[PDB]
């Protein structure tokens, strides 16, 4: 029973479920550690493992999902690969600086810079670059991997839609996602909305109180029911069969 | 020599951002080192993420590409032909 600003028309009912994505800057620790050469290879390593992970990721979503995110991923997954963003974090291990505190700091100096960038129309590529760094983190270890998470079907429950953390859950078992904000034409809106796949926003929830609880997403009229009176809903069914199944159906509001 | 070209931005320096990732495959496909550059004589290296984003800001102000080797001419081109849609 919460109006939610709808970004993508369309109907969808599953489970709600968060992704994996948490804050590991946290996790920022400070000492010395004698491995220059064993870092700096591990390093590149991982980014084989990183790259084209990244790579493939893009591939897949060019053969279905839309252009744009190949667009947007591809320039990033070459940056990555960049000799630039490699040699960097290999400078910090010169001194004797650890790759896994190193790539965290390497990122977050890095995301000061693309901030310093007035022009959203990319600066914004900032906050790409932080799940960039979450990727990296997990791939810089491999005994942390795995789809993550790969269920049979529910939606994704994230503050901002970000394409980043779609680009590592599988559209399959993924048909549409709630944010609290995320609003706007971001590159996750724009992408999600062309996809033709149902998104709301406004969502003043929070997730914690969602786990696996049921949702009712309704693009057509962003609203989100929770678990409500299964009598109502079966009314709902009736509604739209009625005939009228467009505009909004003769209902409340504003008689 | 060197074969450099100014071109005005126009509020867009080509299509979206396309042109930018592009002239990374372009460097690859054709020999000679593309280097971009601001009125404000900011060296925006193509050969780098940070410089691109501060190209964003050149809208509606004037750069300096240029272009070293055999096909310099060729990557120039190319890169001006994208920033003229």
């Amino acid at each position: 029973r919460i109006r939610a600003l709808p970004a993508a028309p369309g109907v969808a009912i599953a489970e709600g479920w968060q992704d994996a994505t948490l804050p590991l800057m946290e996790q920022v620790y400070q000492a010395s550690t004698l491995d220059p050469a064993l870092e700096r290879e591990r390093l590149t390593g991982a980014l084989e493992e990183a790259a084209n992970e990244f790579r493939r990721y893009s591939k897949r979503f060019a053969a279905g999902a839309q252009k744009e995110t190949a667009a947007i991923f591809d320039l990033y997954s070459h940056l990555l690969s960049d000799t630039r963003l490699r040699r960097e974090l290999f400078a910090e291990v010169d001194k004797g600086s650890v790759a896994e505190w190193a790539v965290k700091t390497v990122i977050e100096k890095f995301a000061e810079q693309f901030a310093a960038l007035s022009d959203n129309y990319l600066k914004e590529r900032a906050g790409d670059l932080r799940a960039l760094g979450q990727r990296l983190l997990f791939h810089l270890d491999d005994a942390n991997q795995g789809p993550n998470a790969w269920p049979e079907r529910f939606i994704l429950v994230a503050d901002e839609l970000s394409a980043t953390t779609l680009a590592e859950l599988p559209q399959d078992r993924l048909v549409g996602v709630v944010v609290r904000d995320g609003a706007a034409n971001s590159q996750a809106a724009i992408m999600v909305r062309a996809l033709g796949i149902p998104t709301v926003m406004g969502a003043d929830i929070q997730p914690s109180v969602l786990h696996r609880r049921t949702l009712i997403v309704d693009g057509y009229r962003g609203e989100l029911l929770v678990d409500p009176e299964p009598v109502l809903l079966q009314e709902y069914q009736r509604l739209i069969s009625e005939e009228i199944e467009l505009s909004r159906l003769a209902e409340d509001d504003v008689n | 020599m060197t074969v450099k070209q100014t071109v005005e931005i126009t509020n867009k320096l080509g299509m979206h951002a396309r042109p930018a990732m592009k002239l990374f495959e372009l460097m690859q496909g054709f020999d000679a080192e593309v280097l971009l550059r601001n009125d404000e004589g900011t060296e925006a290296e193509a050969n780098s993420v940070i410089a691109l984003l501060m190209l964003d800001s050149a809208k509606g102000r004037q750069i300096e590409v240029e272009a070293t080797g055999p096909q310099e001419e060729e990557a120039l081109a190319a890169v001006i032909a994208l920033f003229n849609s």
